[PDB]
RNA sequence: CCCGGCGAGGGGAGUGAAAAAGAACCUGAAACCGUGUACGUACAAGCAGUGGGAGCACGCUUAGGCGUGUGACUGCGUACC
RNA sequence: GUAACGGGGCUAAACCAUGCACCGAAGCUGCGGCAGCGACGCUUAUGCGUUGUUGGGUAGGGGAGCGUUCUGUAAGCCUGCGAAGGUGUGCUGUGAGGCAUGCUGGAGGUAUCAGAAGUGCGAAUGCUGACAUAAGUAACGAUAAAGCGGGUGAAAAGCCC
């Protein structure tokens, strides 16, 4: 059964996290959690831990097999941008946005 | 009803040897041309490769009238600084008589894919024998 | 528009749109450029012409048999009930009753109910008319009305 | 009988000037002024 | 020093194909214990070569 | 057995059994036309053409459906020059099922 | 009264819109662009409906001519014969002959020597 | 209740008609950025369309063939104000 | 950069005299369909048996419509057995469009015939918001410099010692 996992608002562009997700996209899931976990990303770790997440709620929620479990939907979606007023050189301002990030990692048996 | 349109599923291309001994250039080069393009197949498209694959061989024994021989030059540019280049037909026969030919060929077919695709059916030799005997290839008198 | 003759920015110099006002109606809360006024719309009614419409109007329902004529319309009691009981008597629903005298229990009668209405003989009005469906006359109103027209 | 049944006389209610409705209306664009005249702009022409 | 019209996503997007990552081949595998670790770096609990050399 | 055939300018190959779909012929839906502007009637071995047309051919042609195809968007436009038309048109069609070739 | 210019507005962007599908980049998406574009088609489509009908000439002919040559006549010679002889089979029809049955062509082929002779 | 930092965020369980109504809360368009599926696409030059159309996929029908998507190759064609 | 046939090439595929031909326009004709303008026979709210003729168009002039909000018509009618809106799709009009249905949406919409208009946007270095783009690029603010041990903690180059 396809059990999905959500974060929410991650602060770090979707466009830098989508990097990470590929490296693990299809993959058998406790595979993909070592190499998440041996990677030099910082968005490495956040989708790292929305991927233990989701196994635990295929574990608890749902009663399913470690074992079979693979990584199939994985997208990495834009967020809200909080706009801040940086000032540039002779009084120009640049209204800065820090982009957040949804990810969303689906995972099932199948 | 509906005009028929060539599937190179379909398209049947057979093979043929041309003999350019002691014959003039220009003539034989556009009837090439034609060969490869389809204009004498009966199934022809402008947008499908119908005609048939050719052999040329002796291309320094081709045939110019007049000063054709020492008078036409080929030209070619590196596509560098003062990269142009200068060759008499005298000059390209003894060096590389093929080039020549193709060129020809070249500008009398399409700039395109097409006109690519139609080129690659060209095999060109200086000698008089080829080697393609298995495809069992009949001469025609071009 | 409550706001400033202070230009956003200057005519040349700096890369925007040349600006004159926030007040303008090219703008996030500018003027309507061609802004309404309190203005009185009513049409000049020529008398006579009125006259002749009401005349047309008339002579249709006669033809169309909408016009029902009567000679004893009227309400004992300010008492709607009663004045129902009387549309049902004699089968009418969507109506228009026009009265030479104005009982006034008619009157009182007539006020709640959406199909009925009462007016007087020399107080009527063309789009009412055509409005209600089967149009209720006295003899009197229509001598009245008759008077009026000519 | 009714407000819906009365229609009025063809010719007596004319369609009317809607200028600057785009390229079918024909009376667009411009409108009916034609191009960078006095007469042409706003508040323009001069005295009778 | 700019640039004079708007590029495509499909450009920028070719232009990603390349910035993407290498994800690490396999992990590395210790002889005694079975413990997961990075290549040539030590264990989480400081075994090394199937020796503990480091406590912390 | 095929035959060759032109009607309202317009010259169409066909065989029996065959839908072709031909001009607006005014006609009803559901009736049996002739053709006499037969050019050729090919048996197979044997072809068969004179003249124009041919002497002792005629072709069993039912109608079908009328109707009308595809819609085109008519865009007639001139850059520059404040102008743009678009019409509209669904061509008149009659589909004609052809039951057979009559020599 | 004042009137919101929205869904109306959106209605005509849809249709637009629509027009424009399998077009690269802004032109499926972008609406200014997409318009234009729509724009660009129609007039082709206008221009192709009156240079196909040649295109397609073109075609016939050159299939007659291959055909021609193949039996062992020029293709404007034929023509020549064809009109002598007034039998009136155009072009298309033709080159669907010389495309599938083949004796039927020959036969043309002849009868337009007969009449050139 | 589980996950995670006795976090955020999530998933369950629960509320309700509905949470594809969770306080970023009615509907939720477009641009924009995405995943998955479809077909094409790495020797091929240009307002990226159009016309023609190979093939390949996918719906139907009792066969037949039509749709839909894609479009290799190909004729013509230089935005819109 | 051949660069003064458009190019390949050509001793005819040049150039001059003559003829038979074919292509070559959205030209004319063929078949079908739509109108605008007169002549006529009959009539009317003119339709036509017709008949001819006409139908590129900028500024500009004339004529005819569609749709949007509101108003009456309408306490009418459709509508929680699912409105508007959104989104598709199929059909149907000469066109702005219109009708039907799928899914979403979860409450209103409006026939017909009129009336009134802030009525129909792609351009104004338009205005407001949202979102791209350069791009995960430059940058991270003085070239006074860190470096290690232990500590708490999910986690320490920056925090405590
Ligand atoms: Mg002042
Ligand atoms: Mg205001
Ligand atoms: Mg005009
Ligand atoms: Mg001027
Ligand atoms: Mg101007
Ligand atoms: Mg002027
Ligand atoms: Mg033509
Ligand atoms: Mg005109
Ligand atoms: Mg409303
Ligand atoms: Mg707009
Ligand atoms: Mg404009
Ligand atoms: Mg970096
Ligand atoms: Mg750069
Ligand atoms: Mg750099
Ligand atoms: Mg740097
Ligand atoms: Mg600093
Ligand atoms: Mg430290």
């Amino acid at each position: 059964m396809e059990t999905i996992a959500k974060h929410r608002h991650a602060r770090s562009s979707a466009q830098k996290v989508r990097l990470v997700a590929d490296l693990i996209r299809g993959k058998k899931v406790s595979q993909a959690l070592d190499i998440l976990t041996y990677t030099n990303k910082k968005a490495a770790v956040l989708v790292k831990k929305v991927l233990e997440s989701a196994i635990a709620n295929a574990e608890h929620n749902d009663g399913a097999d470690i074992d079979d479990l693979k990584v199939t939907k994985i997208f990495v979606d834009e967020g809200p941008s909080m706009k801040r007023i940086m000032p540039r050189a002779k009084g120009r301002a640049d209204r800065i946005l820090k982009r957040t990030s949804h990810i969303t990692v689906v995972v099932s048996d199948r | 009803m509906k005009t028929f349109t060539a599937k190179p599923e379909t398209v049947k291309r057979d093979w043929y040897v041309v003999d350019a001994t002691g014959k003039t250039l220009g003539r034989l080069a556009t009837e090439l041309a034609r060969r490869l393009r389809g204009k004498h197949k009966a199934e022809y498209t402008p947008h499908v490769d119908t005609g048939d694959y050719i052999i040329v061989l002796n291309a320094d024994k081709v045939a110019v009238t007049g000063n054709k021989r020492t008078d036409k030059v080929y030209y070619h540019h590196t596509g560098h600084i003062g990269g142009i280049k200068q060759a008499t037909f005298e000059e390209m026969i003894a060096r590389r008589p093929e080039r020549v030919i193709e060129i020809a060929v070249k500008g009398m077919l399409p700039k395109g894919p097409l006109g690519r695709a139609m080129f690659r059916k060209l095999k060109v030799y200086a000698g008089n024998e080829h080697n393609h005997a298995a495809q069992q290839p009949q001469v025609l008198d071009i | 528009v409550t706001g400033s003759g202070k230009k956003p920015w200057r005519q040349k110099g700096t890369g925007r749109a040349r600006s004159g006002s926030i007040k303008s109606p090219i703008w996030r809360s500018g003027g309507v450029t061609f802004a309404a006024r309190p203005q009185d719309h009513s049409q000049k009614v020529n008398k006579k012409m009125y006259r002749g419409a009401l005349k047309s109007i008339l002579s249709e329902l006669v033809r169309q048999d909408r016009l029902i004529v009567v000679e004893k319309f009227s309400v004992e009691a300010p008492k709607t009930k009663l004045l129902a009981q009387k549309l049902k008597d004699m089968a009418l629903e969507d109506v228009l009753i026009i009265t030479g005298e104005l009982d006034e229990n008619l009157f009182l009668a007539a006020r709640n109910l959406h199909k009925v209405d009462v007016r007087d003989a020399t107080g009527i009005d063309p789009v009412s008319l055509i409005a209600f469906d089967k149009v209720v006359m006295t003899a009197d109103a229509v001598k009245q009305v008759e008077e009026m027209l000519a | 009988m009714r407000l819906n049944t009365l229609s009025p006389a063809e010719g007596s209610k004319k369609a009317g000037k809607r200028l600057g409705r785009g390229i079918g209306s024909g009376l667009g664009k411009t409108g009916g002024r034609g191009h960078k005249g006095q007469k042409s702009r706003s508040g323009g022409g001069v005295r009778r | 020093a700019v640039q004079q019209n708007k590029p495509t996503r499909s450009k920028r997007g070719m232009r990603r194909s390349h910035d993407a990552l290498t994800a690490v081949t396999s992990l590395s595998v210790d002889k005694t214990s079975g413990e997961k670790h990075l290549r040539h770096h030590i264990t989480a609990d400081g075994y090394y070569r199937g020796r503990k050399v480091i406590a912390k | 057995m095929y035959a060759v055939f032109q009607s309202g300018g317009k010259q169409h190959r066909v065989s029996e059994g065959q839908t072709v779909r031909l001009e607006k012929l005014d006609i009803a839906t559901g009736e049996t036309v002739e053709f006499a502007e037969v050019l050729m009637i090919a048996n197979g071995e044997e072809v068969k053409i004179g003249v124009p047309f041919v002497d002792g051919g005629v072709i069993k042609a039912e109608v079908v459906a009328h109707g009308r195809g595809e819609k085109v968007k008519i865009v007639k436009f001139r850059r520059r020059k404040h102008y743009r038309k678009q019409q509209g048109h669904r061509q008149w069609f009659t589909d004609v099922k052809i039951t057979g070739i009559s020599a | 009264a004042r009137v919101k210019r929205g869904v109306i507005a959106r209605a005509r962007h849809k249709k637009i819109l629509k027009q424009a599908k399998g077009y690269y980049g802004a032109r499926s998406r972008v609406y200014r662009v997409a318009f234009q574009a729509v724009i660009k088609a129609g007039q082709y489509a206008y221009r192709d409906r009156r240079q196909r009908k040649r295109q397609f000439r073109q075609l016939w002919i050159a299939r007659i001519n291959a055909a021609a040559r193949q039996n062992g006549i020029s293709y404007s010679k034929f023509i020549n014969g064809l009109k002598k002889a007034s039998v009136e089979i155009d072009r298309k029809i033709l080159a669907d002959i010389a495309v599938f049955d083949k004796v039927a062509f020959t036969a043309l082929v002849e009868k337009a020597k007969a009449a050139l002779a």
